[PDB]
C-alpha cells in the first residue's frame, strides 16, 4: 500500500505483520539463553511480547503503527531487528555480572 | 613633554621614532584646566558631585566641605568647592 | 521612481508586482531621531528570589520497563500548505 | 507540523517537451536578470555619500574630557579586567594635586575587538568607542594607541560623540 | 593483560614540554596564602603548583611587560599534597612541597575584656 | 517609551511562494514554430 | 547582601584628617567596626586612635590632629576591611586582580616575618604580611611594608 | 639600554642601534635579518622607493627597524641617520658606475661622508666594508678606488672596522650568478679558460654573522679583517661546478682579457643594468688573492662554509624542469686549490 | 603495579615495533629530501631520526614506547604523504634558532635565568 | 528568575536511569539526574562500547545521535581525562550523558563502529587531549598544526605555547621559534574570596 | 591514484580547505578534509576568560550566524545560574535568531550558487543582508559578532524605530526569495547540478550526527525548535520544512523553506513582543542600570565586581542545544564554583557534516564535490573551533 516511507533508506515493506511476527519471535528465543534473572531478557522480553501482541491483535498497517508508538512500520521493523543483535550482542558482554571496578577514588567529585 | 614627563633623553636612541615624524602629545593638560575653574561656593555643610548630571556623569558622591580649610575635591571631578 | 515603460519592463520581465516591493528605501525607512525613551523598570528580599542558590547538587539514584520519555508524538502536515 | 518540499496524457507530454526543447523554462530567467538593469542600483556613491549608521556604532576609542577639562579617567582598572582581548595596560599614580589620573594608558587595537565592553563598565564615561571607521594605517605602530592619541583623539569626537550618548543613554 | 611495570608513570615523553622547561624549572605545590587585605578563607582551601618566576621585561616600543617563559601564567589547581606530587613527579618537573598553614584555635570571650 | 508592535498588529506579511505558473501551451508553442518554419520553406 | 537600594535620602560625609605619611584615611569610608581602634590599643600598644562623638556622627579617628606614629602602623590598612585608610605611598599604582602575588620573607629585621610581594608586569607594588603562626602572625613592621 | 634585556629573539633587545646604509640590495638585508633577529635597532637609511624596502619590515619586530629617506648628494639626511646611533655600518657599492655615481662616489666620497657625520654624531663603531684584494693600482678602477677610499674612512673616523670580504656568494648573488648566466649566452667564455685564476667564495651569512658579531665585539676595534671563506677554487672549475649544480652544458672557450674587456664594455652600455662590464670582467679574471695574515670568521666567531653545501639553493632554480628535483649528492663534485 | 598494555606487553615485545618503526623512517629519509625538495642531505638527515629514536632511549615502561611510536607512526604518514610541506620537516633542524649555550659562565654572561 | 522547569521530567528520567542501570549492572558504576534535569550514566572504560550500544540499539531507549564526544581533564584525579558522551534520542525527545574516566597511558575503545560520527571527534580528542581510542581507523591530528608537539587542550599545557612562526628572509621559510610574546598575559586573579552559602 | 586536494588558498574553498582528493581519472575516489587551517584555540582561550568575556568567542564561532551562537551559550550560563531572561528579552532573541536564520540561509544559498556559477543571486540577496545587518548595528553597534544576546537577555533594549524597520524589510523580503527562486529552482541547469547528488539516506544521517537540515532534508522529522523548545518559541507557530529525498536539492528546497518559516516567526515576534525590561533584574547575575550604579551604592558594588571578576555561576554542568540555522549547536560548559569557566565544548554543526563529506561524496567528480561542501552549508569557524 505506502508509496514510499518517509525517510529516505528505509524501503516500502510489504507483509508488515509478517516481517516482524518473524524478526519479535526470534527475539523471545535469543533472550533464553540469557540468565534467568537478568534485567535485560526480563525487560526486552516485557516489550517484544507487547509488540507481537498487537503484530497480531490488529491488521491494518496503519493502525498497528499507532499502536507500536514507532514510525513508519518499515521502522518499528528495523528497530526489531537491531534489538534481535543487541540481544545476540548482549548475551556475550554479559552486562549482567557484577561491577567490572569500583571507579578509583573520587573520580566523579565535580567541585574539585 | 607629556603631561606626564616621559620626555626623551636626548641621548636615547628611543628617539629614532620620530624621526621624519613627530610626537602625538595632549596640548590640554588638565592639571591646569581644572585649575582654570572657579571653586564652586556653596552653602550647605554637605554637597553632591554627579559631575554635572544624572547618568552621563561620574558616579554621585557627597562631598564634606566643612571646613574652609580645605575646599572639598571630590575624588572624580577635581573640583574644589568652598564652603 | 522610473519611466513607466522601463518599469513596466521589469514588472512583465519578472512577472511580478514590483512598485510595490522596493529593495531600495525611499520613505519606508524610520527618521532617525527618535524621541527619548523611559524605560519600564517591599518583601523584594533576595533571599527569596535567589536563582543561583535555589539550583542543588545533582541527585544519585514485577517492575515494568520505562522508556526515557513518553514516545514523541508524530507531527501532523501543516494546514496552510501541506506540498510545497 | 512538517512540509513536504519535493513531494502523462499528450497534453502534459507536449507540455513537457515544449520546456526542454524548445527551452521556455530558462526564458524565465533571462527575463528576471532582464528585470534588474532597469532597476536603480543600490550603490552609494562611496567616498562622497558613506552608508547609514547608527549612534550605537562602536569604532576608534576615545577617552572623553570633563567639560571643565579635567580628564574623565580615574584609572580604576575596570576596562581591562573586562577587556577580553587582554589590549589595556593603564598604570596610574597621583598626579601631584593629589587627584587621581593616568600616567600611562593604552589600546593596541591590533588586538580590540570592537565589543565595547570598556565603554558601558566605565563608571565615568571616560573610554568610549567612537563611530569613526576611517583610520586604516600604512604601519603597525600607528594602531597602538597612547593616552594622548585617544585623549586629542577624544578631544576631536566629543561634539559627535556626546550627541550619540545623549541619545542612547536611556537606552543604556 | 595486567603487565606489570615498576616505576613512576614517566610522561615526560608524551606531555611534548620543550626539554629547557621540563629540566631547569621547579614546580611549587602550596596552598594559596589569604590577602591579608581580606578576611575570606576561600582561596586558602585546594593546594597549587605554580612554577618559577623567569624574565618578565619590556618592550621597547610600547613599556609593557614582555616575557620568554612559556609556562609563566600556569597555575595547576589540585585537591591534596598527594595528587599535586604525583602530578608533578607525572610530569618530571621538580618540586618544593609546602606544607598547609591553618590557623591553630585561638580561645576568643567577649567578657575578658571587661576584667579589671 | 519602549518600541512596541504598534497597537493593532504591525500587518500580514507574505511568506510563502508566489512563482506565478504562466505561458503558452506546448500545442500552441510548437504550432508558431513549424508555422514560422513552413513559411521559411515557402 | 541585596540587589537593590531603597535609601532614597542624602548620604553623610566625614572630614578627611592625616593620620601619618603612611596611611591615607578618607575616612567617610568608615563602617565605624572599630578594629582600628582595638588593633591600636592591644596589637601595637598605642592608644592613640579612639572614637568620638555618638549618633550617626561617631567618628572613629585622634580627636586632636597627633599621627599615628608607631612601627606595626600599617597593619591597620590590612585590618581595615573598609578602605577608608589605606596605604599612601600606594595609593593607586595597581587593582589587586592585577598583582601576582610570590610568598617570600621578610630580610629588613632577623624575625624573619612571612611576606607576600605583589608584583605587577615586573615591579613590586605592594609587601603585605602572610600568616606564620610562630613568626608573624598577619602582621609585618613599618620598615618591611 | 645597551645592556640586553631580554632572552634571545625578536622583542628582546641586544641594545645596539645601528645605521646600515646600503640596506636595499643583496648584503644588508641579510645584516638587517641578523641585526633585527639579534633584535637591535636598525636605522636603515633608503634612498629607494618603498614598495622595494618591504621586504625587509618583517625582519624585525615592532619598532625596531625605522626608516628616513636618504640621498648621498646631500648631508643632513647622513647626520639624522646616525645622530642616535651608536654603531654604523656602511655597505654602500655598486659595480657599475651610473651617470650620476662613479666608483669615486660610491666608494671614496660617500663612505667618507657617512663616516664623517658617523664620528660627528659620536657613534662608537664605523663598520666599513671594502673588497678584499682591494689595494691601489690593483688594476682594476673600482679595487683602486675602493682601497683609496678605506684610506678615508680611516682617517676622518678612526678606530673602524674595515672588512674586506672575499667574493661572496648566496642566494641573489652576481658572483655564482653571473657565471651560472653564461649559459644563456653562448658558453662560458672563461678567460684562460678559467684556469691559472683562482677564488676564495664566502657565503653571505658568514660574512653577515661576522659584521653583526663585529659590532658587538670589543676586542674589534681599529681591525681590519678578510673573509676569504673556506676553500680556494680556481675559476673554471668553479664555473664548472656552477654547471652540473646548474645542470646544464659546459664549454669553457677560451678568449683573451682585451677581447673581454671590449665586450663588456656594451654590455654596461646597457641603460638599466649592466649584465656585466669591463670592471667586472677584470674583478672576476685578473683578481685574484691570498689572504696572508687578518682576523676570519673564525677569529670573529663565524665557520666559514663551504660552497660544497650551500650551492643547491642558488643554483636549483638556474635548472629546467626534469632535473630541478635532482638532490644534491648527484651534482657533480667539486675540488678545491691551494695555489 | 598492575597495568593494562596499551598495544605491547613487555618492553622487548614492544622494542620489536621502536625497529619497525626505525627502518620505515630509515627507508623514508631519502624520499623525503627528494620530494620535499629539502636540502639536507640524506646522511645527514638518517642521523636526526636515530637522534629522536635516540632521545627517548631511556625509558622503560611498555605502554609509553608502545605509545611513542604510535605517535611516532603518525608522523611517518604525514612525512611519507607530503601532508607536511618543506616548512614543516626542515623545524627538525632548528635553521634559524641559536642553539643555547650551557656553560655556566655561558650563561651567567648572558640572561637572568637560568 | 527561577527557571520554569517540568518534574515530569526529573522523574521520568530518573526512571530511566534506575533502569539502564538496572540493565548493565557491570559497567555502571553511577548514575545521577542532575537539577537541570539531564541524565548522567557514569560507566567504567570498559564499558564505552557496551553502554553506547544498548542506548544505540534498544527499543526503549533508542539514542541514535551522538551529540559530542568531548574529555574535561582534571588534572587532580588520577585517571585525569574524564571522556564525556552526549547522545539524543529522535524517538522520545531526550538526551543522555554517558562519561567515563581515562588516564594519560590507559586507552579507551572508540565507538565508531557504534556511531560513525565519532570516527571526527575521537581524532580531535586523541589531538587536543592525548587520550587514544583503540581499533579507530585513522587517529591522526585533526586541528593542531602537522608537526605540532604536545596536546593542545591539557590544563598542564601552556596558553600560549612554546613555539610560534614568522618568516625569516635569510633561509626564505616559514620557522618556528621559541615563543616570545610582547606582553605577557596578565593573569588575573579575579575570583573572590567569600564563599556563597550553598 | 591523483592526490590534488581542494586548494587551501582556493577560490572557492570556503576558504581554508585542503580536501586532499584521489582523482580516479575525472571522478573523485577519495575525500580526506584536512580542517585544522582556522583553529584559532578557542575553547583553551574561554577557560581563561570570565563568562561575560567569552560571549564574544561565540558570535565568532560561526560568523554567519550571530546572534544564534549567543543564545546557546545564553541559555547554557543561564540554566547553571537557574535564571531565566525577563519576557522581552525571550522576543527579542526569537526575532534576533530569525533575522539569522534568513542571513545564514541567504549566506548558504547563494554561495553555494556562485560556486556552482550562478552570480546573480548572492548579489541581490546580500543587498537585502546590508539591510538587516543594519539592525544588528541598529541594536547592538556592530554589524558583527554583536555580543548582544547576553547572559540573562539582551544588553540594551531595542530602539525606537527597530521593530517597523524589521517590518519593512520583512513585508518586502518574500519577493527577494522567489526572485532568487525562479532564477533557481527550476532551471535545467541548477536541478542538474544539485538534484540526486550527495543523497543521504535517513538512517545513514542519524549515524554521522548530521543533526541539521542534512537530517531533515533525508525526511527525519527533528528541528530543536519544535522538539526541545527553548526561550519562547513554544509560543510562536511554523512548519519544519521537512524533505523527502535527501539530496542537494531538496536541502536547497528545504532552506529556501525556512527562510520563508523565519519570515512567518519574525511576522509573530512582531506583532506579539511583551512591554517589559531585557535583563533579568537580579543584580547579581546582570549589570546593573547606568543610571542606579551611579546613584546607589549597592548597584556601584554589584557593576564592579560583575565587570572585574565575574557571575560565579554555581558549580555543574551543561549541555545545552539550540537550532542554529546551520543545525544543532551546543556548548557543554562545565563549571566550577569559579567565574571563569573550566570547559566549554562547542558542538559545531558542521564537524559531523563535513565529515559525512566523504561517504556523502562517492562515485562523484570534482564539480560534484563543490556542490557536496556547499549544501553542507560549513563555515570553518565552527569546525576548527
Ligand atoms: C515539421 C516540420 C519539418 C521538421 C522541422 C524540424 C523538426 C522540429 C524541430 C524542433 C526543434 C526544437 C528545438 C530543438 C533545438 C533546441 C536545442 C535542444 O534540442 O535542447 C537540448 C537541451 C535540452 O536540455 P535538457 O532539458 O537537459 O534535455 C536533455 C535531457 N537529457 O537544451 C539545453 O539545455 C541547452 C541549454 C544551454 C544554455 C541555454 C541558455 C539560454 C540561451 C538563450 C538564447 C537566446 C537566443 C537564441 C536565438 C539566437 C539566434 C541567433
Ligand atoms: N660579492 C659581493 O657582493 C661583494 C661585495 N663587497 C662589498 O660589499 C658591499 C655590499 O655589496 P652589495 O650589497 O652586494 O652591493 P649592492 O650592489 O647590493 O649595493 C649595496 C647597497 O648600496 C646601495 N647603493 C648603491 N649605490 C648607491 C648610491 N650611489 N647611493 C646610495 N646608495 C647606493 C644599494 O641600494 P640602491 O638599490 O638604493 O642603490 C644597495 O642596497 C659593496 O660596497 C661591495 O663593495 C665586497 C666583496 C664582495
Ligand atoms: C627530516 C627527516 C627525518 C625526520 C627526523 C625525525 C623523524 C623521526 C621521528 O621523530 C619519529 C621518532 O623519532 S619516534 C621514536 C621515539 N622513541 C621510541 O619510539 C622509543 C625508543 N626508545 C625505547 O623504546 C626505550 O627507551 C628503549 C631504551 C627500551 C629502547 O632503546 P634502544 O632501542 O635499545 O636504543
Ligand atoms: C563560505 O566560504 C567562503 C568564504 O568565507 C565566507 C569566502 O570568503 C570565499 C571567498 C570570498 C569571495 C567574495 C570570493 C569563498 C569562495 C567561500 O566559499
Ligand atoms: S577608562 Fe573608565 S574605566 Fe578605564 S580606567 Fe579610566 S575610568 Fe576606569
Ligand atoms: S573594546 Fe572590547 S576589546 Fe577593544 S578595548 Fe574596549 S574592551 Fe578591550
Ligand atoms: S577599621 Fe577601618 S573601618 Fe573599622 S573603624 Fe577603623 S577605620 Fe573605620
Ligand atoms: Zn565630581
Amino acid at each position: 500500500l505506502k508509496k514510499t516511507t518517509g525517510l529516505v533508506g528505509l524501503a516500502v515493506c510489504d507483509t508488515p505483520h509478517e516481517r516482524l511476527t518473524i524478526l519479535y519471535t526470534k527475539t523471545l528465543d535469543i533472550l533464553k539463553h540469557f540468565p534467568k534473572h537478568a534485567a535485560y531478557r526480563k525487560y526486552t522480553e516485557q516489550i517484544t511480547n507487547e509488540k507481537l501482541d498487537m503484530v497480531k491483535a490488529e491488521p491494518d498497517v496503519k493502525k498497528l503503527e499507532a499502536l507500536l508508538q514507532g514510525g513508519e512500520v518499515e521502522e518499528v521493523i528495523l528497530q526489531a531487528e537491531k534489538e534481535l543483535s543487541l540481544a545476540r550482542k548482549m548475551l556475550k558482554w554479559k552486562p549482567w555480572e557484577p561491577l567490572v571496578e569500583e571507579p578509583p577514588a573520587n573520580q566523579w567529585k565535580w567541585p574539585i | 613633554i607629556t603631561h606626564t614627563g616621559q620626555v626623551y633623553d636626548e641621548k636615547d636612541y628611543r628617539r629614532v621614532r620620530f624621526v621624519d615624524r613627530q610626537k602625538e602629545v595632549n596640548e590640554n593638560f588638565a592639571i591646569d584646566l581644572i585649575a582654570q575653574q572657579p571653586v564652586n561656593e556653596v552653602e550647605h555643610r554637605i554637597i553632591a558631585c554627579d559631575g554635572g548630571g544624572g547618568a552621563l556623569g561620574h558616579p554621585k558622591v557627597y562631598i564634606n566641605l566643612d571646613k574652609e580649610t580645605k575646599t572639598g575635591t571630590c575624588g572624580y571631578c577635581g573640583l574644589q568647592f568652598k564652603q | 521612481s522610473a519611466t513607466r515603460v522601463i518599469q513596466k519592463l521589469r514588472n512583465w520581465a519578472s512577472g511580478q508586482d514590483l512598485q510595490a516591493k522596493l529593495q531600495l528605501r525611499y520613505q519606508e525607512i524610520a527618521k532617525r531621531t527618535q524621541p527619548p525613551p523611559k524605560l519600564p523598570v517591599s518583601n523584594n528580599y533576595y533571599c527569596t528570589r535567589d536563582g543561583r542558590r535555589e539550583v542543588v547538587p545533582p541527585s544519585i539514584i514485577e517492575k515494568k520497563a520505562v522508556t526515557p520519555a513518553p514516545p514523541m508524538k508524530r507531527w501532523e502536515l501543516s494546514k496552510d500548505q501541506p506540498y510545497l | 507540523t512538517y512540509k513536504y518540499v519535493n513531494k502523462v496524457d499528450m497534453k502534459s507530454a507536449t507540455d513537457n517537451a515544449a520546456r526542454i526543447l524548445m527551452w521556455t523554462e530558462l526564458i524565465r530567467g533571462l527575463g528576471m536578470t532582464l528585470s534588474y538593469l532597469f532597476r536603480e542600483p543600490a550603490t552609494i556613491n562611496y567616498p562622497f555619500e558613506k552608508g547609514p549608521l547608527s549612534p550605537r556604532f562602536r569604532g576608534e576609542h576615545a577617552l572623553r574630557r570633563y567639560p571643565s577639562g579635567e580628564e574623565r579617567c580615574i584609572a580604576c582598572k575596570l576596562c581591562e579586567a573586562i577587556c577580553p582581548a587582554q589590549a589595556i595596560t593603564i598604570e596610574a599614580e597621583p598626579r601631584a594635586d593629589g587627584s587621581r589620573r593616568t600616567t600611562r594608558y593604552d589600546i593596541d587595537m591590533t588586538k580590540c575587538i570592537y565589543c565595547g565592553f570598556c565603554q558601558e563598565a566605565c563608571p565615568v564615561d571616560a573610554i568610549v568607542e567612537g563611530p569613526n571607521f576611517e583610520f586604516s594605517t600604512e604601519t603597525h605602530e600607528e594602531l597602538l594607541y597612547n593616552k594622548e592619541k585617544l585623549l586629542n583623539n577624544g578631544d576631536k569626537w566629543e561634539a559627535e560623540i556626546a550627541a550619540n550618548i545623549q541619545a542612547d543613554y536611556l537606552y543604556r | 593483560q595486567l603487565i606489570t611495570v615498576d616505576e613512576k608513570l614517566d610522561i615526560t615523553t608524551l606531555t611534548g614540554v620543550p626539554e629547557e622547561h621540563i629540566k631547569t624549572r621547579k614546580v611549587r605545590i602550596f596552598v594559596p596564602a589569604r590577602n591579608n587585605m581580606q578576611s575570606g578563607v576561600n582561596n586558602t582551601k585546594k593546594w597549587k603548583m605554580e612554577f618559577d618566576t623567569r624574565e618578565r621585561w619590556e618592550n621597547p616600543l610600547m613599556g609593557w611587560a614582555s616575557t620568554a617563559d612559556p609556562l609563566s601564567n600556569m597555575v595547576l589547581t589540585f585537591s591534596a599534597k598527594e595528587d599535586a606530587i604525583a602530578f608533578a613527579e607525572k610530569n618530571g618537573w621538580s618540586y618544593d612541597v609546602e606544607e598547609k598553614k591553618v590557623p591553630k584555635p585561638k580561645s576568643k570571650s567577649y567578657g575578658a575584656n571587661f576584667s579589671w | 517609551k519602549q518600541d512596541m508592535p504598534p497597537p493593532g498588529g504591525y500587518g500580514p506579511i507574505d511568506y510563502k511562494r508566489n512563482l506565478p505558473r504562466r505561458g503558452l501551451s506546448g500545442y500552441s508553442m510548437f504550432a508558431v514554430g513549424i508555422g514560422a518554419l513552413i513559411f521559411g520553406y515557402w | 547582601g541585596s540587589d537593590r537600594s531603597r535609601f532614597l535620602e542624602g548620604k553623610r560625609a566625614v572630614e578627611d584628617k592625616n593620620i601619618g605619611p603612611l596611611v591615607k584615611t578618607i575616612m567617610t569610608r568608615c563602617i565605624q567596626c572599630t578594629r582600628c581602634i582595638r588593633f591600636a590599643s592591644e596589637i601595637a600598644g598605642v592608644d592613640d586612635l579612639g572614637t568620638t562623638g555618638r549618633g550617626n556622627d561617631m567618628q572613629v579617628g585622634t580627636y586632636i590632629e597627633k599621627m599615628f606614629m608607631s612601627e606595626l602602623s600599617g597593619n591597620v590598612i590590612d585590618i581595615c576591611p573598609v578602605g577608608a585608610l589605606t596605604s599612601k605611598p600606594y595609593a593607586f599604582t595597581a587593582r589587586p586582580w592585577e598583582t601576582r602575588k610570590t610568598e617570600s620573607i621578610d630580610v629588613m629585621d632577623a624575625v624573619g616575618s612571612n611576606i607576600v610581594v605583589s608584583t605587577r608586569t615586573g615591579e613590586v607594588m605592594r609587601i603585605l604580611p602572610r600568616m606564620h603562626e610562630d613568626i608573624n602572625e598577619e602582621w609585618i613592621s613599618d620598615k618591611t611594608r | 639600554a645597551v645592556i640586553p634585556h631580554g632572552k634571545g629573539g625578536r622583542s628582546s633587545v641586544s641594545g645596539v642601534v645601528a645605521t646600515v646604509f646600503g640596506a636595499t640590495g643583496f648584503l644588508g638585508r641579510y645584516v638587517v635579518n641578523h641585526l633585527g633577529r639579534m633584535g637591535s635597532q636598525v636605522i636603515i637609511p633608503y634612498r629607494c622607493d618603498v614598495y622595494d624596502i618591504m621586504h625587509l619590515r618583517l625582519m624585525g619586530d615592532l619598532g625596531q627597524l625605522t626608516f628616513l629617506e636618504w640621498d648621498a648628494r646631500d648631508k643632513d639626511s647622513i647626520r639624522k641617520a646616525v645622530q642616535h646611533s651608536n654603531v654604523v655600518i656602511n655597505l654602500i657599492g655598486r659595480e657599475w658606475e651610473t651617470r650620476n655615481f662613479d666608483f669615486e662616489d660610491v666608494f671614496v666620497n660617500i663612505p667618507r661622508a657617512i663616516a664623517q657625520a658617523s664620528k660627528e654624531a659620536g657613534v662608537e663603531r664605523f663598520i666599513h666594508v671594502s673588497h678584499l684584494n682591494a689595494s691601489m693600482k690593483s688594476s682594476s678602477k673600482s679595487l683602486r678606488s675602493k682601497a683609496v677610499g678605506e684610506k678615508e674612512v680611516r682617517s676622518v673616523f678612526p678606530e673602524a672596522i674595515i672588512i674586506r670580504p672575499s667574493d661572496i656568494f648566496g642566494r641573489e648573488d652576481r658572483f655564482l650568478n653571473h657565471f651560472a648566466n653564461y649559459r644563456w649566452f653562448l658558453a662560458v667564455p672563461l678567460v684562460s679558460l678559467g684556469f691559472k685564476t683562482v677564488k676564495q667564495p664566502v657565503y653571505v651569512a658568514d660574512v653577515s654573522k661576522g659584521i653583526v658579531n663585529a659590532t658587538k665585539d670589543p676586542d674589534a676595534v681599529g681591525k681590519t679583517f678578510a673573509f676569504t671563506g673556506p676553500n680556494r677554487y680556481l675559476l673554471f672549475h668553479l664555473v664548472k661546478y656552477i654547471f652540473g649544480m646548474t645542470h646544464r652544458t659546459f664549454i669553457p672557450y677560451p678568449l683573451p682579457l682585451f677581447v673581454y674587456s671590449w665586450i663588456g664594455k656594451l654590455f654596461g652600455l646597457s641603460p638599466f643594468e649592466p649584465w656585466t662590464t669591463k670592471d667586472k670582467v677584470e674583478r672576476i679574471h685578473i683578481s685574484d688573492v691570498m689572504p696572508t695574515d687578518l682576523p676570519g670568521l673564525e677569529d670573529l666567531g663565524v665557520q666559514p662554509t663551504p660552497l660544497e653545501l650551500k650551492s643547491i639553493e642558488v643554483l636549483r632554480r638556474h635548472r629546467t624542469y626534469r632535473w630541478l628535483s635532482s638532490e644534491i649528492e648527484e651534482t657533480k663534485p667539486a675540488k678545491t686549490v691551494n695555489y | 603495579t598492575s597495568v593494562k598494555p596499551i598495544f605491547s606487553r613487555d618492553l622487548n615485545e614492544a622494542k620489536r615495533r621502536v625497529r619497525e618503526l626505525y627502518r620505515a623512517w630509515y627507508r623514508e629519509v631519502p624520499n623525503t629530501v627528494h620530494l620535499m625538495q629539502l636540502d639536507i642531505t640524506v646522511k645527514q638527515g638518517r642521523d636526526k631520526v636515530r637522534e629522536m629514536f635516540m632521545k627517548n632511549a631511556h625509558v622503560t615502561d611498555p605502554r609509553v614506547v608502545d605509545l611513542l611510536v604510535i605517535k611516532g607512526k603518525m608522523e611517518l604518514q604525514e612525512t611519507i604523504k607530503v601532508w607536511k610541506q618543506r616548512t614543516h620537516v626542515m623545524r627538525f633542524f632548528h635553521e634559524t634558532e641559536t642553539p643555547r649555550p650551557k656553560d655556566f659562565l655561558s650563561k651567567f654572561y648572558m640572561g637572568h635565568d637560568p | 528568575t527561577v527557571r520554569p522547569r517540568s518534574d515530569v521530567t526529573h522523574k521520568q528520567l530518573s526512571a530511566f536511569g534506575e533502569y539502564v542501570a538496572e540493565i548493565l549492572p557491570k559497567y555502571v558504576q553511577q548514575v545521577q539526574v542532575s537539577c537541570l534535569d539531564e541524565l548522567e550514566i557514569c560507566i567504567h572504560p570498559d564499558g564505552v562500547i557496551p553502554t553506547l550500544t544498548f542506548l544505540r540499539d534498544h527499543t526503549n531507549a533508542q539514542f541514535k545521535s551522538l551529540a559530542d564526544l568531548t574529555a574535561v581533564d582534571v588534572p587532580t584525579r588520577q585517571n585525569r581525562f574524564e571522556i564525556v558522551y552526549n547522545l539524543l534520542s529522535l524517538r522520545f525527545n531526550s538526551r543522555i550523558r554517558v562519561k567515563t574516566y581515562a588516564d594519560e597511558l590507559t586507552p579507551i575503545d572508540s565507538i565508531v563502529s557504534v556511531h560513525i560520527a565519532a570516527n571526527w571527534y575521537e581524532r580531535e580528542v586523541w589531538d587536543m587531549f592525548g587520550v587514544f581510542f583503540f581499533n579507530h581507523p585513522d587517529l591522526r591530528r585533526i586541528l593542531t598544526d602537522y608537526g605540532f608537539e604536545g596536546h593542545p587542550f591539557r590544563k598542564d599545557f601552556p596558553l600560549t605555547g612554546y613555539v610560534e612562526l614568522r618568516y625569516d628572509d635569510e633561509v626564505k621559510r616559514v620557522v618556528a621559534e621559541p615563543v616570545e610574546l610582547a606582553q605577557e598575559f596578565r593573569k588575573f586573579d579575579l575570583n573572590s574570596p567569600w564563599e556563597a552559602f550553598p | 591514484n591523483m592526490t590534488l586536494n581542494f586548494g587551501p588558498q582556493h577560490p572557492a574553498a570556503h576558504g581554508v580547505l585542503r580536501l586532499v582528493l584521489e582523482l580516479s581519472g575525472e571522478m573523485v575516489r577519495k575525500c580526506d578534509p584536512h580542517i585544522g587551517l582556522l583553529h584559532r584555540g578557542t575553547e583553551k582561550l574561554i577557560e581563561y576568560k570570565t563568562y561575560l568575556q567569552a560571549l564574544p568567542y561565540f558570535d565568532r564561532l560561526d560568523y554567519v550566524s550571530m546572534m544564534c551562537n549567543e543564545q546557546a551559550y545564553s541559555i547554557a550560563v543561564e540554566k547553571l545560574l537557574n535564571i531565566q531572561p525577563p519576557p522581552r528579552a525571550q522576543w527579542i532573541r526569537v526575532l534576533f535568531g530569525e533575522i539569522t536564520r534568513i542571513l545564514n540561509h541567504i549566506m548558504a544559498v547563494t554561495t553555494h550558487a556562485l560556486d556552482i556559477g550562478a552570480m546573480t543571486p548572492f548579489f541581490w540577496m546580500f543587498e537585502e543582508r546590508e539591510k538587516m545587518f543594519e539592525f544588528y548595528e541598529r541594536v547592538s553597534g556592530a554589524r558583527m559578532h554583536a555580543a548582544y544576546i547576553r547572559p540573562g537577555g539582551v544588553h540594551q533594549d531595542l530602539p525606537l524605530g527597530l521593530l517597523d524597520d524589521i517590518y519593512e524589510f520583512s513585508k518586502n523580503f518574500s519577493l527577494r526569495i522567489d526572485e532568487v527562486e525562479e532564477m533557481l529552482t527550476n532551471n535545467r541547469i541548477w536541478r542538474n547540478r544539485t538534484v540526486d547528488i550527495g543523497v543521504v539516506t535517513a538512517e545513514d544521517a542519524l549515524n554521522y550526527g548530521f543533526s541539521g537540515v542534512m537530517l531533515r532534508g533525508s525526511g527525519i522529522q527533528w528541528d530543536l525548535r519544535k522538539t526541545q523548545p527553548y526561550d519562547v518559541y513554544d509560543q510562536v507557530e511554523f512548519d519544519v520544512p521537512i524533505g523527502s529525498r535527501g539530496d542537494c536539492y531538496d536541502r536547497y528546497l528545504c532552506r529556501v523553506e525556512e527562510m520563508r518559516q523565519s519570515l512567518r516567526i519574525i511576522e509573530q515576534c512582531l506583532n506579539k513582543m511583551p512591554p517589559g525590561e531585557i535583563k533579568v533584574d537580579d543584580a547579581k547575575v546582570s549589570p546593573p542600570k547606568r543610571a542606579e550604579m551611579k546613584t546607589s551604592m549597592e548597584s556601584l558594588i554589584h557593576h564592579f565586581k560583575l565587570y572585574t571578576e565575574g557571575y560565579q555561576v554555581p558549580p555543574g554542568a551543561t549541555y545545552t542545544a539550540i537550532e542554529a540555522p546551520k543545525g544543532e549547536f551546543g556548548v557543554y560548559l562545565v563549571s566550577d564554583g569559579s567565574s571563569r569557566p573550566y570547559r566549554c565544548k562547542i558542538k559545531a554543526p558542521g564537524f559531523a557534516h563535513l565529515a559525512g563529506l566523504d561517504k556523502m561524496s562517492k562515485g562523484h567528480m570534482l564539480a560534484d564535490v563543490v556542490a557536496i561542501i556547499g549544501t553542507q552549508d560549513i563555515v570553518f569557524g565552527e569546525i576548527d573551533r
